[PDB]
């Protein structure tokens, strides 16, 4: 019925899959000591 | 109303967390990872709170020339700052 | 410091202020299950 | 008493947070409601008598 | 059919996102400057050309991380990663400050490509083209500020960098060195905004607040259509209400709405050019004539002469800090200091 | 019946500029606060707003033009005391210590608020729905902040802003040395609030402008296509939101012009009342973030940041500000 | 520890829509 | 299609973001950028 | 059920605008708010316990219900130092069972019991436009709040006392034998000025004046309850207010409004209700504090303080205020109306005495003034002590700022619901609250204005 892969599928996970990544990344940080 | 399945729908699927139970997390344990290891502050040069300073120093590694600031960058990573 | 017999109940102590602010937050949870009809 | 002391509160948190759920589960859901009138009575009763046990056991621990 | 012809086809397909010509201009230039900034903010330091921690691994918050200018011994230089400084090494080009380049250009092409992209769509959906008139406002703005006043000024380093807290550095910088609040062009600019949100505000309570029953329900808003002819709302009755409550009113709604479109452009466009005039330090600092008294008469005191001992003690104070290629050396016996304090 | 016929006038739709009681209030102190201002702006000798004997020229015949000009605000000796015209032993001492200042605003906030309550008169006698006063109440609550409420807090009308451009560029500059009010979050709401208002304004602006339906030629302006009182809507709604929807995407645009207007006359309001309460606030010292050397390495050197070259800037301003009227370490008020 | 108060924290936080739930599951008047 | 319900999926989705900017906010009083 | 917009007319953003002509939902709605209420008290005074430093002051600890039940005398000794923090406990664990008890009566009515209470009492159900029921109502309560007041003087005349920061000899928990019942007095303080000087009600300065107060307002309050269930609304009154439940909502949200802005300037100004040595010092007070701490040294030190001329030509350390009286220097100068027990054993009848100043001053009142010097009212939002340009190394913000701040947002919020109200309910009595009707457009049937 409705296609999976469209350009809209691309904007997103252009926009969420770095969003996660800088998340996970920025959550780390929050546990660095100096 | 252009063609592609309304986002309601989509992430109300089980078939879409069965995908994303995997992806989510395994991107987050990835960006946390690349902080936890210290390979960002490889890729990117950021100094760790012990390399901002030399031990005895206190002067600020600035870039004073154009075409010879990578050798002064290298210059004062090589300083043991 | 509270009584040292209540000790052991620090911890919910520590979370127990917060409780109201959920409360507004559940109306909203209420108002999603209904579709916010 | 104060591990009997400490038995009672825990008791008396327990049965808050069971309570906090149930009544309004019990009240929002009228297919069971006539069983679920006497647990509610039998709850804030044993609620009330918890809060006061604790006040008097304070006072000895 | 042609490629050409086929290619266009596919570029204004309608979709959930529009792509369009412009499109290939917009959403790489456009992603890569949102990402360059968010990747600086999150990693990129600024210890190498500022000397300040600038990112979130550095342990600056949200207010305080910015991806910062390159240093001033730069110069004008674009900072291409291929370029004769970087040397296509990637950590050196982030240590200096090539990101705040990256971002700069790609934003200018990508604000380029965003205009191009209102000129597009109004013209496929049949619409006149006011949206890229009035957009053309933030791109004067983003042009006079982030690549006309560097280029005026010696390099990279004294245009804002991309941050929070470096902007409210900007902001005080401009007061402290150019005397921005005295410039007439930045007051024209004050006044189209604050004009601006008054309209919005104004225009948006006179129509909530003069709207016809269209519905028995006392949310109003489900008695609007979409594909109705009649105004939803009393024009006639707005009017009487701000004639006799200000004195004069709106009588033509595309005269007020032309005006909204008007007001805020108008104010950001004199701002530019104000911003132009500071690349090029013609700035309106002083009235020479109250000078020429206060230095003649020490009884003279207006609210100017105040400003400019603030000025001078911005000046002072901030500048072997903001500055650091400079090697600024003020000891504490030459630094301006009233009684106290 | 004498009085009937006056509160039929008072309340009457059609005077040509609508009274009403909040009228009956506002016009004597809005005129008394405006011939006050007009006489004080060009005329008014200097004002020792310090308390310290050191008189500021704030009128036009005194030296200043029309962006230096101000008219100053009351001494610091009188600090939050009533000082009218009667409590002063000559007009020269009153204008001395600055009493224009605490009878213009006085009066400017009494008038203001009575305007408030103005709109809603006319509001109500129209038939109208009520909130354009509620819209109205940001600026007011705005100029109530910077003309009572700071001087409250701070204990003298003196720190109120002054009513000129150099004095208002004087109290901004003076406000971020002693509050940081860029770092606060009710400032940034605010600016959040002008800034959206401006560009939310020029978006509806040229959406509307850009959906005009054609009804006249390139020879005749386009507002001529518009006719007063008309039934019919002068733009199409939906090629705007068309264009707008294929613009972003269709779902961050309004289809409801309702709903689009409530949320143009919510967001600058909702912005101006949090920077309002952020000048109230602050007038209670509850300051902007504080992040002065707040990033420390392994060491324990200092790591500058952006918020370390702003506190520079505010330890400039806040030395060179007042200088003659402090004898003690500590700025308290 | 912190622990003990997230584990608190996270009871109450989910006895809320843990109420949401069960009347949602059961049909309840909500 | 609908098999989850959306108001779950809001409410773990608010939930985790809520826990995000809560560890975000510890973080701004502890360890790097706390002062201490 | 009227539990959507179709049969209601309100949104579920307005959904509580659903409960105005069901009396008990909305009861219920009330009941479980006030179990939120002390609910937040009990839960508020338990953490603030948790994490009480007996031997700190309590400003130093981000505390605001704790000062409150000290000045009740409750838990307090001499000098305000903590003797037993038990009664605090006891506040806070009461609060939190009373509010379980609160919680469950209105989720029971809101949920669970009868949506409107006409049909099982006539003493209980309402309509909002029946006047003399709600005279009835607003009798009940004002009875209820007049024993509020009561209580207030017996804990002060009977159950052990209140506060005094004013007490000879140092601030102690003192009971009040003789309070001010002159009507004079007590309605002097309604009729002075709000400025500077006079400063209104926030200007009441000893206990006694207080406790007085509290008796007129309970005697008033109880014979108003009474006078409201004995009577009826009168012709004016009829015709001067609407007579609806938004109508009495936006009074209740206008006097809400009012009372916040007063309670702002009483925790900023006034230091004998809220003492200095639970809430910290005022504003006026710690730079009156640093005058006199300066004052101290150079005097110490061997400046002549009487003769010592600032940059300005003023005092460096002692003035004139504008009516003659000697006052600390500086910017300070705005602060002269301070007073406080630290500093008033030095004001002889001119003002401060020179040699008082140059003799008396004991060591506790320079400890009392560096202490406040040291912990003015300024701090920043993340909680760091001092001016904006200081570094972080202090987290101090004093509880006046907290309280002053917050309640000024409550109450310009609040004067903007009350202007919210107001307008719709006198849109909805008049019949537009909805729009203009198109057929009949008031403006279309009236004279131009040309
Ligand atoms: C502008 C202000 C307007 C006026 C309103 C003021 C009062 C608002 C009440 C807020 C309730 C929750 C506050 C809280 O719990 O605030 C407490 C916490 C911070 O926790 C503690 O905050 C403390 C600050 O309080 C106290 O710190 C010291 C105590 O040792 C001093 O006593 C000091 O005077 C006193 O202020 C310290 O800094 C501690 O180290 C720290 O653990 O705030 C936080 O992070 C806040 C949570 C972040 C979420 C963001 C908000 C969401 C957006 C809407
Ligand atoms: C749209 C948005 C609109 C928003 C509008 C906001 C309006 C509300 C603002 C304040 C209202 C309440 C004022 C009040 O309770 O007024 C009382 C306060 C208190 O005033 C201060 O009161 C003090 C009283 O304390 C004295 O007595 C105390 C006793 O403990 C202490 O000893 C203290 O040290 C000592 O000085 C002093 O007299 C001060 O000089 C005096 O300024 O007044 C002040 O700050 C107010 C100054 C004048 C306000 C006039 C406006 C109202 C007409
Ligand atoms: C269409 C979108 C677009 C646009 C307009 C730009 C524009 C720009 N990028 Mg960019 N970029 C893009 C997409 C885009 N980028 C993408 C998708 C990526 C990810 C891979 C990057 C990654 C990137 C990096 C990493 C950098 C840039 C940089 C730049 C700037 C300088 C580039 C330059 O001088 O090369 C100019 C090149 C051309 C104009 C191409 C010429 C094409 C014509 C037809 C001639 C071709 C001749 C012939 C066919 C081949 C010659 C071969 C031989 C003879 C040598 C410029 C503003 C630099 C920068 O920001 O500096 C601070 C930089 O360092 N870009
Ligand atoms: C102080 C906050 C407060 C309070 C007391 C209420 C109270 C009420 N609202 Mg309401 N509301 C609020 C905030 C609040 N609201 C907010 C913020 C919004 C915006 C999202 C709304 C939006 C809203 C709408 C749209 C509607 C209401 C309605 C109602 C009434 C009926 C509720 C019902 O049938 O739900 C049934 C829901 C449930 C049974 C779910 C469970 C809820 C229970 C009560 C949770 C209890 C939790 C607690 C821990 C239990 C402790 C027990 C312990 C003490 C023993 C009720 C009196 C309705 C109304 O007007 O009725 C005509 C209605 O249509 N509200
Ligand atoms: C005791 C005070 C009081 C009472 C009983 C009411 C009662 C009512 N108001 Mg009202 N109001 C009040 C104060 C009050 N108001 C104040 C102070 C304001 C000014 C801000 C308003 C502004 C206002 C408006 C503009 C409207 C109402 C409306 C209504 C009606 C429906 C409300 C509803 O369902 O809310 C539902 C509740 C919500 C949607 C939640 C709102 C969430 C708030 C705004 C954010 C709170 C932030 C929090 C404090 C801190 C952050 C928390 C964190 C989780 C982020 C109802 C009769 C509506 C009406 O006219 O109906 C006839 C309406 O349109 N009120
Ligand atoms: C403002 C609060 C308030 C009000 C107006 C009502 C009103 C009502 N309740 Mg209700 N209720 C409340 C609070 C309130 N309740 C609380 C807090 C609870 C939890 C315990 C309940 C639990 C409850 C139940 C379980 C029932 C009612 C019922 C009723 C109805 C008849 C009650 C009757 O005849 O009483 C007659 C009078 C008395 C029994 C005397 C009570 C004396 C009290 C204890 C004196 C307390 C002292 C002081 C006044 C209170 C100060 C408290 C303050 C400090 C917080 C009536 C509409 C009944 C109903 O609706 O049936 C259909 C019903 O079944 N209520
Ligand atoms: C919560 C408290 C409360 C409330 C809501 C009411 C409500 C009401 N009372 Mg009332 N009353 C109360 C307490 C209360 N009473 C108490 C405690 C007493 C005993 C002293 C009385 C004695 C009383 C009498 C004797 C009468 C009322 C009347 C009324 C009704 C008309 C109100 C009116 O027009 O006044 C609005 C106020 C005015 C019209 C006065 C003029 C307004 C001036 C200009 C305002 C000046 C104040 C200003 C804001 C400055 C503030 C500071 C200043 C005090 C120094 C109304 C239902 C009347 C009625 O109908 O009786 C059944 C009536 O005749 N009351
Ligand atoms: C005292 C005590 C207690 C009590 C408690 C309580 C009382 C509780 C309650 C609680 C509650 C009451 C809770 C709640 C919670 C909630 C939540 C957690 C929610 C959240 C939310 C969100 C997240 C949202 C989302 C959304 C939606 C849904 C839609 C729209 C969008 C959004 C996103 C906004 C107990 C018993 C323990 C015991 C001991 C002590
Ligand atoms: C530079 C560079 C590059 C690029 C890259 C990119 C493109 C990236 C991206 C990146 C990204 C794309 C990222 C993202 C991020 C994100 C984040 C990190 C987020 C966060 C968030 C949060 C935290 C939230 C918040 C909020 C708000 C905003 C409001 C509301 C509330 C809240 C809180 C929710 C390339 C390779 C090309 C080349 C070389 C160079
Ligand atoms: C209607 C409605 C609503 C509301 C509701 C409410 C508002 C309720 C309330 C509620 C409440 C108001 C509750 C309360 C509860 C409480 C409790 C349940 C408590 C308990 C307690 C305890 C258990 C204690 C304990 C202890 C002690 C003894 C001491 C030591 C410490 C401790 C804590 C351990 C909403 C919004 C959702 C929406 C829908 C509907
Ligand atoms: C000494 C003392 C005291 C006491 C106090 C008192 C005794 C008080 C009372 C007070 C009072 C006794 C008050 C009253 C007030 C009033 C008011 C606030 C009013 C209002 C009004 C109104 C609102 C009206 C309006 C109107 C108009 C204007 C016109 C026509 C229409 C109407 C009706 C709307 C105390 C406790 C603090 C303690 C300390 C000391
Ligand atoms: O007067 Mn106008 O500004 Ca408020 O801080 Mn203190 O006082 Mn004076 O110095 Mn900074
Ligand atoms: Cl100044
Ligand atoms: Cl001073
Ligand atoms: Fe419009």
């Amino acid at each position: 019925s409705y296609p999976i892969f469209t350009v809209r599928w691309v904007a997103v996970h252009t926009l969420a899959v770095p969003t996660i990544f800088f998340l996970g990344a920025i959550a780390a940080m929050q546990f660095i000591q100096r | 109303t252009t063609g592609e399945r309304p986002f309601s729908d989509i992430i109300t699927s089980v078939r879409y967390w069965v995908i994303h139970s995997i992806t989510i997390p395994a991107l987050f344990i990835a960006g946390w990872l690349f902080v936890s290891t210290g390979l960002a502050y490889d890729v990117f040069g950021t100094p760790r709170p012990d390399s901002y300073y030399a031990q005895e120093q206190r002067s600020i590694p600035l870039v004073t020339d154009r075409f010879e600031a990578k050798q002064q960058v290298e210059t004062f990573l090589e300083q043991l700052k | 410091k509270l009584p040292e017999a209540y000790a052991i109940f620090d911890p919910l102590v520590d979370v127990l202020p917060v409780i109201p602010v959920l409360f507004l937050a559940l109306a909203f949870v209420w108002q999603a299950a209904v579709g916010f009809r | 008493m104060t591990i009997l002391f400490q038995l009672a509160l825990a008791a008396l948190v327990i049965l808050s947070f069971v309570m906090v759920i149930g009544v309004p589960v019990a009240y929002a859901s009228p297919q069971d409601w006539d069983r679920s009138k006497q647990l509610i009575f039998l709850g804030s009763g044993l609620w009330i008598a918890l809060v006061l046990v604790v006040g008097v056991l304070n006072f000895f621990v | 059919r042609g490629w050409f012809d086929i290619l266009d086809d596919w570029l204004k397909r309608d979709r959930f996102v529009f792509v369009g010509w412009s499109g290939i201009l917009l959403f790489p230039c456009a992603y890569l400057a949102l990402g360059g900034w968010l990747t600086g903010t999150t990693f990129v330091t600024s210890w190498y050309t500022h000397g300040l921690a600038s990112s979130y691994l550095e342990g600056c918050n949200f207010l305080t991380v910015a991806v910062s200018t390159p240093a001033n011994s730069m110069g004008h230089s674009l900072l291409l990663l291929w370029g004769p400084e970087a040397q296509g090494d990637f950590t050196r080009w982030c240590q200096l400050g090539g990101l705040w380049t990256f971002i700069a250009l790609h934003g200018a092409f990508g604000l380029i490509g965003f205009m191009l992209r209102q000129f597009e769509i109004a013209r496929l959906v049949g619409v006149r083209p006011y949206n890229a008139i009035a957009f053309s406002a933030p791109i004067a703005v983003f042009v006079s500020v982030f690549l006309i006043y560097p280029l005026g000024q010696s390099s990279w380093f004294f245009a804002p960098s991309f941050g929070v807290a470096a902007i409210f550095r900007f902001l005080l910088f401009f007061q402290g060195f150019h005397n921005w609040t005295l410039n007439p062009f930045h007051m024209m600019g004050v006044a189209g905004v604050l004009g601006g949100a008054l309209l919005c505000a104004i225009h948006g309570a006179t129509v909530e607040n003069t709207l016809f029953q269209d519905g028995e329900g006392a949310s109003t808003f489900r008695a609007f259509n979409p594909t109705q002819a009649e105004e939803t709302y009393s024009m006639v009755t707005a009017n009487r209400f701000w004639s006799q409550i200000f004195g004069i009113a709106f009588s033509n709604k595309r005269w007020l709405h032309f005006f909204m479109l008007f007001v805020p452009v108008t104010g950001l466009w004199m701002s530019a050019i104000g911003v132009v005039g500071l690349a090029l330090n013609l700035r309106s600092y002083d009235f020479i004539s109250q000078e020429i008294r206060a230095a003649e008469d020490p009884e003279f005191e207006t609210f100017y002469t105040k400003n400019l001992l603030l000025n001078e003690g911005i000046r002072a104070w901030m500048a072997p800090q903001d500055q650091p290629h400079e090697n600024f050396v003020f000891p504490e016996e030459v630094l301006p200091r009233g009684n106290a304090l | 019946n004498l009085w009937e016929r006056f509160c039929n006038w008072v309340t009457s739709t059609d005077n040509r500029l609508y009274v009403g009681w909040f009228g009956v209030i506002m016009i004597p102190t809005l005129l008394a606060a405006t011939i006050c201002f007009v006489i004080a702006f060009i005329a008014a000798p200097p004002v020792d707003i310090d308390g310290i004997r050191e008189p500021v020229s704030g009128s036009l015949l005194y030296g200043n033009n029309i962006i230096t000009g101000a008219v100053v605000p009351s001494s610091n000796a009188i600090g939050l005391h009533f000082y009218p015209i009667w409590e002063a032993a000559s007009l020269d001492e009153w204008l001395y210590n600055g009493g224009p200042y605490q009878l213009i605003i006085f009066h400017f906030l009494l008038g203001a608020s009575c305007y408030m309550g103005r709109q809603w008169e006319l509001s109500y006698r129209l038939g109208m729905r009520p909130w354009i006063c509620v819209a109205y109440s940001a600026p007011l609550a705005s100029a109530f902040a910077v003309f009572l409420i700071y001087p409250i807090g701070q204990g003298s009308f003196s720190d109120g802003m002054p009513l000129g451009i150099s004095g208002t560029f004087n109290f901004m500059i003076v406000f971020q040395a002693e509050h940081n009010i860029l770092m606060h979050p009710f400032h940034q709401l605010g600016v959040a609030g002008v800034f959206g208002g401006a560009l939310f304004c020029a978006m509806h602006g040229s959406l509307v402008t850009s959906s005009l339906i054609r009804e006249t030629t390139e020879t005749e302006s386009a507002n001529y296509g518009y006719k007063f009182g008309q039934e019919e809507e002068t733009y199409n709604i939906v090629a705007a939101h068309g264009y707008f929807g294929r613009l972003i995407f269709q779902y961050a645009s309004f289809n409801n012009s309702r709903s689009l207007h409530f949320f143009l006359a919510a967001w600058p309001v909702v912005g101006v009342w949090f920077t309002a309460l952020g000048i109230s606030t602050m007038a209670f010292n509850l300051n902007g973030f504080n992040f002065n050397h707040s990033v420390i390495d392994a060491k324990g050197n200092v790591i500058n940041t952006w918020a370390d070259i702003i506190n520079r800037a505010n330890l400039g301003m806040e030395v060179m500000h007042e200088r003659n009227a402090h004898n003690f370490p500590l700025d308290l008020a | 520890e912190v622990i003990a108060q997230l584990t608190m924290i996270a009871m109450i936080g989910i006895a809320g829509p843990m109420i949401i739930f069960l009347l949602a599951v059961r049909r309840g008047n909500l | 299609g609908g098999r989850i319900p959306l108001w779950i999926v809001a409410t773990v989705a608010g939930m985790g973001v809520i826990v995000i900017v809560g560890l975000f906010f510890y973080g701004a009083y502890a360890g790097l950028g706390s002062s201490l | 059920t009227n539990r959507d917009q179709e049969s209601s007319g309100f949104a579920w953003w307005a959904g509580n605008a659903r409960l105005i002509n069901l009396s008990g939902k909305l009861l219920g709605a009330h009941v479980a708010h006030a179990g939120l209420i002390v609910f937040w008290a009990g839960a508020m005074t338990l953490f603030e316990l948790a994490h009480f430093i007996p031997e700190k002051p309590m400003y130093e600890q981000g505390l605001i219900l704790i000062p409150h039940i000290a000045t009740l005398g409750w838990g307090v000794g001499p000098g305000g130092e903590v003797v037993d923090t038990f009664p605090f406990f006891v506040v806070g664990v009461v609060h939190l069972i009373s509010s379980a008890v609160l919680g469950f009566g209105g989720v029971y009515h809101a949920i669970r019991g009868p949506e409107t209470l006409e049909e099982y009492s006539s003493f209980f159900g309402y309509d909002w436009k029946d006047k003399n029921k709600m005279t009835t109502i607003l009798g009940f309560h004002l009875i209820v709040l007049g024993i509020g007041a009561l209580l207030l003087v017996a804990k002060a005349m009977f159950f052990g006392g209140l506060y005094d920061t004013w007490a000879p000899g140092g601030g102690d928990v003192r009971v009040i034998t003789n309070p001010t019942l002159d009507p004079r007095v007590i309605f002097g303080y309604l009729l002075k000025s709000p400025f500077g000087g006079e400063g209104w009600i926030v200007s009441v300065n000893n206990l006694e004046d207080v406790v007085g107060g509290h008796i007129w307002i309970g005697l008033i309050c109880i014979a108003g309850g009474i006078w409201h269930i004995l009577t009826t609304p009168f012709g004016w009154a009829r015709r001067a207010f609407i007579w609806s439940g938004e109508a009495y909502l936006s009074y209740s949200l206008g006097a809400l409004s009012m009372m916040g802005f007063i309670a702002t300037c009483f925790v900023w100004f006034n230091n004998t209700v809220y003492p200095s040595e639970f809430y910290g010092p005022t504003g006026p007070e710690a730079s009156q504090a640093q005058a006199m701490t300066f004052l101290i040294r150079d005097q110490k030190l061997g400046a002549n303080v009487g003769s010592a001329q600032g940059p300005t030509g003023l005092g460096k350390y002692l003035m004139r205020s504008p009516t003659g009286e000697i006052i600390f220097g500086g910017e300070t100068m705005r602060f002269w109306d301070f007073r406080g027990p630290w500093l008033e054993p030095l004001r002889g009848p001119n003002g401060l005495d020179l040699n008082k100043i140059k003799n008396d001053i004991q060591p506790w009142q320079e400890r009392r003034a560096a202490e406040y010097m040291t912990h003015a009212p300024l701090g920043s939002l993340n909680s760091v002590g001092g001016v904006a340009t200081e570094i972080n190394s202090v987290n101090f913000v004093s509880p006046r700022s907290w309280l002053a701040t917050s309640h000024f947002v409550l109450a310009f919020f609040f004067l903007v619901g009350h202007l919210w109200h107001a307008g719709r309910a006198r849109a909805a009595a008049a019949g537009f609250e909805k729009g203009i009707d198109r057929e009949s457009e008031p403006v279309l049937s009236m004279p131009s204005l040309d």
